[PDB]
């Protein structure tokens, strides 16, 4: 058979960076020309794994992650990055065996008057161990004294993502999809 | 968690939210420049009220962090940015009463009309009417009635609303922690809490006058070089004492001695250079002119420039349909949006102000990067130090034989040279003293050395001493002729103009000099050389963070205005004019009475 990769590069929405989603890709026989013959990408990496030796690798289980970023955030997608989105919203570990699939999605997330469906966490108490989810929207103490709902030293820990076809070019909505590739003892299906 | 944390994690969530509410109000304002609309009035207007609305909650909220415990300098900077109590000190029936003063002062300058003269019919506004028969008149009666008439119709219905408006401003300036309000206007050139790099109001007045001393003789040679021309086109009217009437000099309230030109020519054989027909005999259209300043500061070193740059700043009047305003202006609506807004044709001014407001941009695009509250220049006369410095390389007869808007085959000679020298002087070294004096007279009034039933004979002396320019009629107290100005009754200050030019004469001479040029420093251009335009970037990143006592020193060497580039740019002039009125009188005595 195929593998779903077209129905992770064909989705009509995506989640957005704060809540990402993660989908497994076992058991079906790699093509990875699906991948190969999308649009034009912003971005192509791979860290660990030659981009032509895909095709004889035989792995156990593969990640698919999928989210929605600006432009000059991209590159904190990467092991080893510091910023707002490694340290809050999706940190990747160091030793990482994958690529990294992105590419400027501006006709399709840009409503012209505000695209406020996608929104990132900007404060958080502590920093956020690799492919961890966090989906709270607590209130956040910046202060000395106990918050009893917003107002003075007291922040909703997330922020919106505003999304208009005028901006420039590191402003633009950017979908990413990265191929986390795990093995292990068990034997391969992919 | 500390006073330096709370401070930080409040002023990251300012600058998001403002960066969102200020696009979405300059989108507005461009919607309505681009195109006149009541619906795109009533946006404006509704986007500026939610603006201002955030700032002030937001400037209530900033006031619990005591700057007494920070350390941080760009902290320190936003917060103090961000504490200003502004006009809202005073009480609201007088910020009311303060706002209808402005707002009446606006409008009676803007719709002010002199119609008595024959039937009321004959109605001469400013801008269409005014401004055009004081740029060519050779009548001395129409130049001296409409002067007059305008003085009168501004000073008589204009002095009571400026002197309500300068006690209400004065007593706001005393109640924000100032002196006064020329104070308060002079607190933009203050540098406070680093050593080595530290500057003072007194300092600036004291370092104005400095350099005014060192420059003044240059002007007095220009003056007696320009009486003793205007002596013979217009006799039996001028005294060889000095003190050419205020009247009879060009502009209305003579601020430029630029249309002098056609009276005050060295060599009248020689013409001017001037490339609009090559430009129209190649079929230049608005594209290549701004395709051509792109490239050259491409060249220069400094970055390309974004699509949304070309695909949505317009640069062609859209004809009579879709109406709209011609005013050169760089916008830049934050969020990576870049634009430009003017209609250009096929002439030497558009081919030079297309780098004047490219430089803008260019400034605009370096300092992106900071915060929001710092981004700005280190003053307010370092944006226009930038755009001229640029239209001055971009205007080099070298420069115009390199791109191929002049042949080969063409020469240049020292009369050329001094034409030149002559246009720019008229230009940037005749509108100093005006500047100093106007500046001065405003700082006196607003401090209170002036008495309040003495403004009129005392602004008079110092323009006969300082300027040298005497009034054609006599003029009672009643009047209030400095109001007449654009700046004074919109509440404007003037002292930028002034820092602009020696901070300008001081960054090309710098920039100029790493490009390895020898020979004159007027022929100086910066086109082909990655050195300069590194060196100029260093500290066009910088933006507002560091004092401009230190972003100057990084470019020219030196932490403080300087007069001496300005007086090496004009040497040969300096050195003709030297050469030329050495038989008629130099300087001028205030003796001279009409
Ligand atoms: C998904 O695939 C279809 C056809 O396979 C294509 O028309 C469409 O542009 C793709 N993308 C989206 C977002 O639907
Ligand atoms: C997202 O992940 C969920 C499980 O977390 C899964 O059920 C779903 O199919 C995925 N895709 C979309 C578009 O929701």
């Amino acid at each position: 058979n195929l593998c779903p990769f077209h129905e992770v590069f064909n989705a009509t929405t995506f989640a957005s960076v704060y809540a990402w989603n993660r989908t497994r890709i076992s058991n079906c026989v790699a093509d990875y020309s699906v991948l190969y013959n999308f649009a034009p990408f912003f971005a192509f990496k791979c860290y660990g794994v030659s981009p032509t030796k895909l095709n004889d690798l035989c792995f156990t289980n593969v990640y698919a992650d999928s989210f929605v970023i600006k432009g000059n955030e991209v590159s904190q997608i990467a092991p080893g990055q510091t910023g707002n989105i490694a340290d809050y919203n999706y940190k990747l570990p160091d030793d990482f065996t994958g690529c990294v699939i992105a590419w400027n999605s501006n006709k399709l997330d840009s409503k012209h008057s505000g695209n406020y469906d996608y929104w990132y966490r900007s404060l958080r108490k502590s920093k956020l161990k690799p492919f961890e989810r966090d989906i709270s929207t607590e209130i956040y103490q910046a202060g000395n004294k106990p918050c009893k709902g917003k107002g003075p030293n007291c922040y909703f820990p997330l922020q919106s993502y505003g999304f208009r076809p005028t901006y420039g070019v590191g402003h633009q909505p950017y979908r990413v999809v990265v191929l986390s590739f795990e093995l292990l003892h068990a034997p391969a299906t992919v | 968690s500390t006073i330096e944390e709370q401070a930080k994690t409040f002023l990251d969530k300012f600058n998001h939210e403002a960066e969102d509410l200020f696009y979405q109000s300059s989108l507005a304002s461009w919607n309505y420049n681009t195109n006149i609309t009541e619906e795109n009035v009533q946006n404006m207007n509704n986007a500026g009220d939610k603006w201002s609305a955030f700032l002030k909650e937001q400037s209530t909220l900033a006031q619990m962090y005591p700057l007494q415990e920070i350390q941080n300098l760009t902290v320190k900077l936003q917060l103090q940015a961000l504490q200003q109590n502004g006009s809202s000190v005073l009480s609201e029936d007088k910020s009311k009463r303060l706002n209808t003063i402005l707002n009446t002062m606006s409008t009676i300058y803007s719709t002010g009309k002199v119609c008595n003269p024959d039937n009321p019919q004959e109605c001469l506004l400013l801008e269409p009417g005014l401004n055009e028969i004081m740029a060519n008149s050779l009548d001395y009666n129409e130049r001296l009635w409409a002067w007059e008439s305008w003085r009168s119709e501004v000073g008589k219905q204009l002095r009571p609303l400026y002197e309500e408006y300068v006690v209400l401003k004065n007593e706001m300036a005393r109640a924000n922690h100032y002196e006064d309000y020329g104070d308060y206007w002079r607190g933009d050139y203050e540098v406070n809490g680093v050593d080595g790099y530290d500057y003072s109001r007194g300092q600036l007045i004291e370092d104005v006058e400095h350099t005014f001393e060192e420059i003044k003789p240059l002007y007095e040679h220009l003056h007696a070089y320009v009486r003793a021309k205007l002596m013979n086109a217009y006799p039996s009217y001028i005294s060889p004492i000095g003190c050419l009437p205020a009247h009879l000099l060009g502009d209305m309230w003579g601020r430029f001695w630029t249309n002098l030109y056609s009276l005050t020519v060295p060599f009248g054989q020689k013409p001017n250079i001037d490339v609009t027909d090559a430009m129209v005999d190649q079929a230049w259209d608005a594209q290549r002119i701004f395709k051509e300043a792109e490239k050259f500061f491409v060249s220069v070193g400094l970055p390309n420039m974004t699509q949304g740059f070309w695909e949505n700043s317009m640069l062609t009047d859209p004809g009579n349909v879709q109406k709209a305003v011609c005013h050169p202006t760089a916008w830049d609506l934050g969020k990576g949006d870049f634009r430009i807004l003017m209609c250009t044709k096929v002439t030497m001014d558009d081919f030079l102000t297309a780098h004047h407001e490219m430089g803008h941009i260019q400034y605009d695009m370096a300092y992106a990067a900071q915060p929001f509250l710092l981004r700005n220049g280190a003053n307010e006369g370092f944006h226009e130090a930038v755009g001229e410095i640029m239209s001055l390389s971009a205007a080099t007869p070298k420069h115009l034989k390199s791109i191929g808007l002049l042949s080969p085959d063409f020469q240049e000679d020292n009369e050329t040279e001094i034409n030149f020298l002559l246009k720019q002087a008229l230009t940037i070294v005749g509108t100093l003293p005006f500047t100093y004096m106007l500046e001065k007279w405003r700082w006196m009034v607003f401090k209170g050395e002036i008495p309040k039933d003495q403004w009129m004979k005392k602004w008079w002396e110092m323009k006969r001493e300082i300027v040298g320019v005497v009034e054609p009629v006599p003029h009672d107290e009643t009047y209030c002729d400095p109001a007449s100005l654009f700046h004074v009754s919109n509440d404007y200050s003037f002292i930028r103009y002034y820092t602009r030019t020696l901070y300008q004469f001081q960054f090309q001479e710098a920039l100029c000099q790493a490009a390895k040029h020898e020979g004159p420093l007027h022929k100086c251009d910066i086109s082909n050389s990655t050195e300069a335009g590194q060196k100029l970037f260093n500290m066009l990143r910088l933006g507002k963070s560091e004092p401009w006592t230190l972003a100057l020193e990084n470019v020219v060497g030196a932490k403080n205005m300087n007069v001496r580039p300005l007086l090496n740019y004009f040497e040969p002039l300096f050195t003709w004019l030297k050469d030329q009125n050495k038989n008629s009188f130099v300087g001028w005595s205030t003796d001279w009475s009409p």
